[PDB]
């Protein structure tokens, strides 16, 4: 392992525990790197995700103090709160391929904090049907992420417009 | 979830889940108390130290060596058994009541020997 | 490796130990200031026990109870939790003033409503006359005390040095003060207003004994809980000490094995 | 005989005569005084146990004697000589905190407070 | 030492020094004369080899040799192959601590620690 | 005010000789918030 | 178990309760005894002799020696040649016993002879035809069947654990062979059980199958209670239910 | 990381989203997938090979196969000639 | 080295480090085809190294008094102090100081821990003068080790003594 | 010391001090936390957290990397920023306004930034 980690230009580790807490992929972000990086992200995805790292290593930090107790503070519960959703978000179920298209959306919702709106075991209900609700209404939304593969302005504020009003629901 | 069907695989996949945050906790637990952990997973440890319990099932043949005389459930029988008590429905009753015995049926059977 | 993985982990074990081995010392010393403390203030609620004795004083419930905002101070928050709770089912719409956070939380779960003042700031003081004055001052502003006509208040006793028994006793109303007994061997004319006034009085003096009962009984607590870590750490330090001597011995043997089978070749 | 109590110390717990200043004015206790409660205000005391006397400033409490001839006292804080002009300073500026403004009783507290501090 | 008890009849006592350092020599002797070194790089002649040299020390019905040996434990590690092979050949072990010679006893015997398997 | 609130601010301004010890001190002062709650919902935490 | 937890003196014991066994006239209950000693001081062994003929159990027990001094192929051999003495009377249907104090240090010895012989190392520098050489060995030891005459050799070979674990290599592999094991506590025997028997580590296989009625109606699920007790003081270090505490006293007495 | 635990799964779902694109026009914005499995049983080569003619991507897969009974030279020889394909 | 101590004199010599040595003859040892040993060092390293730092002594006055005081340096990898190079020169050395990294960065230089160092002449040749007033010395800094940990609230004052007393 | 100048050396010494400081009581904050640390360390561990940061600085060629054009800070401007930020001239900076930019005129601007 130790001769092909230096071949080869990236590292997908994949964490036993983490299988079987049902994160599938089970990839964790710590020993999974992409040296050749966000060159080869859309420029639609690339926006939406800017700090999905960040926050998710903040999460890191802030869950690790957690489990050695002591009362956090209320901006480290923000930050456990947003993490939290974060790795529901990241769940997929085995031989379910998506369109990028629509996880563009679902990372938006999520970094632009919708989804920290939406109880944590519902994230799975929340996100299949969002995704309903843009087909249904903000389709005109998907076809552009589909067509100029980049969020402008425009889309942002179109995607951010769709993701409020189902925030509701 | 295809193969033996959703039912059974997310009956499973929570007795996983429960199981993986006992044996995580692992550490903590001895380290400091059971009462020192956090309610909401104090519940979760209370419920996983009766699923663990609960996976026994007196052996069916070596019966005699253990001397305790067999059980055999089914596997439709398993699945309806499991999912009640990750409902908790039959968590209120000791530890002892889910040890060493068979299916769900036999823990409140079991209750009720312990209960005398 | 499987060797280095053993040590780090078993470093941080022995880091471990030895935080709660510093701990444990730190708690003692602390506890001693907080017993001398409990004594005088003991002493003095005696001193107003002996006039509701001998009054035979005997008084909705109100509930307040108390804990430190600090943690792991053994199980003073849970055991007085608990029995909290079974006394919230016999008032089981009481309001519930809630003094330091630890109780506030597992309480709060039982009955939401139920809960309708909590305090903060109580763990990180020692008790004084000012938290306890304030508290009551408060309580009789705020939560209109004297009009429950059924006051009890939780603490826990610390029944032994290395014990703690979660404790309640009621706090008698100025209505019961009035018409219990031994009215001439206690005066009153008219011209005084002693149950208005002795009730307040005594309504902060039992809280800020109750208050010292209980930071005694806390900070016992933590250093009785921190000396049973320091026992369990101890003996997660000897296995995955054990580990780490044969899991080195292993990876000598191994590595061995792998230069006598070059060189015989 | 006397029990004095405080939250932090206790110096009497047999005492003669003790002279309280208490809201019903002055009360004096001579062995078997009759059983009473009585407010005392914050006051300059005087406990004697034979003809020795102890002179205590007293920051207001109760005395009660029980039926029992034990002269429960409870106070928040004593002796006489601690007393002793910042605090004629520090009650000038409460005299000014009045005219702005809890703070307005406070500071009326801090005239009556004058007032136990000039009987010193 | 054996032409003392064989052919003196006395009993004597023998001083090694480290038996770890037996063993560690004979360890490189091993490798010089090109054998597999066996586990944990220890000769695998060590058990033999002390075998000779410990029942060579032996009780006779002319005298006996009595020996007292120090065992430098390798790194502390009991565990370690050579002190197991050591222990075998030991029957009382006497286990002086500097911490008891620094309570001022001396000897410096820790008395919890020593032990004997002839004290039956 | 309350009478025992009345013999607090007694209590609090005897503690002034100014030669007096430091445990007297600390009992005539208090940093505490006093966290207001009620029916859960919480009246923002005044100074105690 | 441990070395020198009077490792020996648990065997011992046996031999002396089958005193009366072997002062007894039928010829089922005799038990014909082998101590092989190997790898153990002569001095160690000539005491086990007295001790033997002090309770005068010599005339029934034959000793087989191959003591710490003896070469190393010479403790080779030791066990396998044993076994051949102990099949003369098994083959006489009798009943008999061998014990093989100590395996371990046999497998020692087949170690030192592999390497002179330069065979590679096995696992944990343990030759790795030793499972051969104790397969062979423990199952030459049996109950064989009433046309073969009822044969009996019981067999009892005695390992010692490298730092009281029972993983590693050379335990396991025995553990494997053997048809239960009877592991004792360490902690235990220092902690004043004599005989330190840990019932966590103590299993037996088809033995549930050969003691009397009595011993097992008295002493029925006696087992399970204790593995009840071990479980009971287990958690016992919060509140103690009556059930637990009362077994908790039960298992103290 | 741990083997068979969804080893084959994690790379497989990658094979599959480019079913999207496959299915689809323009050759730029397509892959051709080649799936190179050695050392393992027929069995699960042949669950494989279900799994994608379940998906009909063996419209565009080459499966390169050494199946674990298979010859250690072919095994050897088996990437390197994959890389030719 | 030997001249010197031969005409008489003192020296003093430093082998720096015989860590490096060590390897040096594991190369040469390894491609003569000598067989391996532990930690891939040579058998015969210990004697080598033993026979190296015994010609390194304080020669009788038959001698003429002469001596040559030697300082081995062994450069510790990664801190395993078990490992094999170092334990058979801990055992034939007469004391050891020991340099520990933490105190280094602490920005105490010398960062030698005085824990682990040890000498085993030690007072022996010490200045009689600086052994009077530094006998106390040792004694503060061993309480200032264990008053340590009492670094992180309510302390008692003998031990708060003790830190400023170890700290200056 | 005086290779690299005095005020260098002990500028960088005491970041050194400051940084093995935040380290040693990061195993205390991990379990204890922030709570019963004294305000004299908590203000050294701000101090670290703000030093920290203000390593952090793009590079040019990781504009592929980052997007923010990266920073060559002369040596004095080093010198002179860090001895300011020890002294606590700017802790009333916050501790993500050190983060990823240059200079002490750069962190000052962050400052504002976040503020706006």
């Amino acid at each position: 392992p130790t001769n092909v980690i230096s071949i080869t230009d990236g590292q997908i580790f994949l964490e036993a525990e983490l299988f079987y807490k049902g994160i599938r992929p089970a990839i964790n972000v710590g020993l999974s790197v992409s040296r050749v990086g966000s060159a080869a992200q859309v420029k639609a995805l690339k926006q939406v995700a800017g700090s999905l790292k960040l926050f998710l290593a903040q999460y890191r930090e802030v869950a690790a103090f957690a489990q050695f107790g002591s009362d956090l503070d209320a901006s480290t519960k923000q930050t456990l709160v947003r993490g939290e959703r974060l790795t529901q978000l990241l769940k997929q179920n085995q031989y379910s391929p998506l369109a990028t298209e629509e996880q563009v959306p679902l990372i938006y919702a999520g970094v632009n904090g919708h989804l920290d709106g939406i109880e944590l075991s519902r994230i799975g209900e929340f996100e299949s049907s969002f995704l309903s609700y843009l087909k249904s209404n903000h389709n005109e939304l998907l076809t552009e992420i589909r067509e100029k593969g980049e969020l402008s302005k425009e889309l942002l504020a179109s995607l951010k417009s769709a993701t409020e009003s189902f925030v509701a629901t | 979830a295809a193969v033996v069907g959703q039912e059974h695989y997310d009956v499973a996949s929570k007795v996983q889940e429960t199981l993986q945050t006992y044996k995580s906790l692992q550490d903590i637990i001895a380290i400091l108390g059971m009462d020192e952990l956090s309610e909401q997973d104090k519940l979760t440890v209370e419920r996983a130290r009766k699923i663990q319990r609960f996976l026994s099932q007196p052996f069916a043949v070596a019966e005699v060596f253990t001397g305790i005389p067999g059980k055999l459930v089914r596997l439709k029988d398993t699945v309806a058994s499991f999912k009640a008590v990750l409902e908790g429905k039959y968590d209120n009753i000791p530890e002892h009541a889910f040890y060493m015995v068979g299916g769900i049926e036999d823990v409140v059977a079991k209750a009720e020997k312990l209960a005398a | 490796a499987t060797l280095k993985e053993v040590e780090m982990r078993l470093k941080s074990i022995k880091n471990i130990e030895k935080i709660t081995k510093t701990m444990k010392i730190v708690a003692s010393t602390r506890l001693s200031k907080a017993e001398k403390a409990k004594i005088s203030a003991k002493k003095m609620d005696e001193a107003e026990q002996l006039f509701y004795k001998n009054a035979e004083t005997k008084n909705k419930e109100l509930i307040v109870a108390i804990t430190s905002d600090k943690g792991l101070c053994g199980s003073i928050h849970s055991q007085l939790a608990k029995a909290v709770r079974r006394h919230l089912n016999d008032q089981p719409n009481a309001d519930i003033v809630t003094i330091g956070d630890k109780i506030k939380m597992q309480l709060l779960r039982t009955h939401p409503n139920n809960i309708k003042l909590s305090i903060n700031g109580i763990g990180k003081d020692a008790p004084t006359f000012q938290e306890s004055a304030l508290i009551a001052d408060k309580l009789l502003s705020v939560m209109k005390a004297g009009t429950y006509p059924k006051i009890s208040i939780f603490y826990n006793d610390p029944v032994s040095s290395l014990s703690f028994e979660p404790s309640e006793k009621p706090i008698f109303n100025a209505k019961t003060i009035e018409q219990s007994p031994s009215f001439g061997k206690f005066e009153i004319d008219t011209d005084a207003n002693v149950p208005r006034d002795l009730f307040e009085y005594t309504l902060a003096n039992q809280m800020l004994t109750a208050m010292a009962q209980g930071y005694a009984a806390e900070i016992s607590a933590r250093r009785n809980a921190m000396d049973n870590a320091s026992k369990n750490a101890g003996d997660m330090i000897n296995r995955y000490s054990i580990l780490y001597n044969r899991t080195r011995q292993a990876v000598i043997t191994n590595e061995l094995v792998d230069i006598i089978t070059g060189a015989s070749s | 005989k006397l029990q004095f109590a405080l939250p932090h110390e206790t110096l009497y717990s047999e005492v003669t005569q003790v002279n309280l200043p208490a809201k019903s004015g002055r009360i004096g206790v001579l062995a078997n005084h009759v059983p009473t409660v009585e407010q005392l205000l914050p006051g300059v005391v005087e406990v004697m146990e034979g003809s020795n006397s102890k002179k205590f400033f007293i920051s207001g409490g109760f005395a009660t004697v029980q039926p029992d001839s034990q002269l429960c006292v409870t106070a928040i804080e004593a002796p006489l000589e601690s007393f002793s002009e910042n605090i004629k300073n520090l009650l000038a500026e409460a005299k000014k905190n009045v005219s702005s403004s809890r703070e307005a009783a406070e500071a009326a507290i801090q005239v009556e407070v004058l007032e136990n501090l000039q009987s010193v | 030492a054996e032409y003392f008890r064989d052919e003196e009849g006395q009993d004597v006592l023998l001083f090694i020094d480290n038996i770890f350092r037996f063993t560690q020599a004979g360890s490189e002797v091993s490798a010089l004369l090109g054998r597999i070194p066996s586990a944990v790089g220890y000769q695998p002649t060590l058990a033999t080899d002390m075998g000779l040299l410990q029942e060579r020390i032996t009780t006779t019905k002319k005298g006996s040799v009595t020996s007292v040996q120090a065992v430098y434990v390798p790194a502390d590690d009991l565990t370690d192959p050579a002190p197991a092979t050591t222990f075998a050949h030991l029957d009382a072990t006497t286990v002086l601590s500097r911490g008891i010679s620094e309570l001022g006893i001396y000897p410096a015997v820790d008395p919890l620690d020593s032990k004997s398997r002839l004290l039956d | 005010i309350s009478y025992a609130a009345y013999l607090n601010v007694a209590a609090q301004a005897i503690r002034s000789t100014e030669l007096q010890t430091a445990s007297v001190l600390n009992r005539s002062q208090t940093d505490a918030f006093y966290t207001q709650y009620k029916n859960a919902s919480e009246p923002t935490p005044i100074t105690k | 178990g441990d070395r020198q937890t009077g490792k020996t003196a648990v065997a011992l014991d046996t031999i002396l309760n089958q005193k009366r066994w072997n002062n007894g006239s039928d010829e089922s209950k005799k038990l014909y005894c082998v101590y092989v000693a190997v790898g153990q001081k002569r001095s160690t062994v000539a005491q086990l002799v007295q001790t033997l003929e002090q309770h005068d159990a010599m005339k029934y027990s034959i000793i087989v020696a191959a003591t710490a001094s003896e070469a190393a192929p010479l403790q080779y051999l030791a066990p396998f040649t044993a076994a051949s003495i102990g099949e003369w009377f098994r083959d006489n249907g009798k009943h008999a016993l061998i014990v093989y104090d100590d395996l371990s240090k046999q497998a020692v010895a087949y170690r030192q002879l592999s390497l002179l012989l330069r065979r590679p190392p096995g696992r944990e520098a343990y030759p790795g035809d030793v499972f051969y050489l104790h397969s062979r060995l423990l199952e030459r030891a049996a109950k064989l069947s009433e046309k073969e005459g009822s044969g009996s050799l019981t067999a009892l070979p005695v390992i010692e654990t490298q730092g009281g674990d029972v993983s590693a290599y050379i335990p396991t592999n025995v553990i494997s062979i053997t048809d239960g094991q009877i592991f004792l506590e360490a902690e235990l025997f220092y902690k004043g059980i004599r005989p330190a028997i840990n019932v966590g580590l103590s299993v037996s296989r088809v033995g549930s199958a050969a003691q009397v009625k009595a011993l097992k109606q008295v002493a029925g699920s006696l087992k399970l209670f204790l593995a009840q007790y071990r479980e009971v003081a287990a958690f016992a270090q919060s509140d103690l239910d009556a059930s637990t505490k009362q077994t908790l006293v039960r298992g103290e007495r």
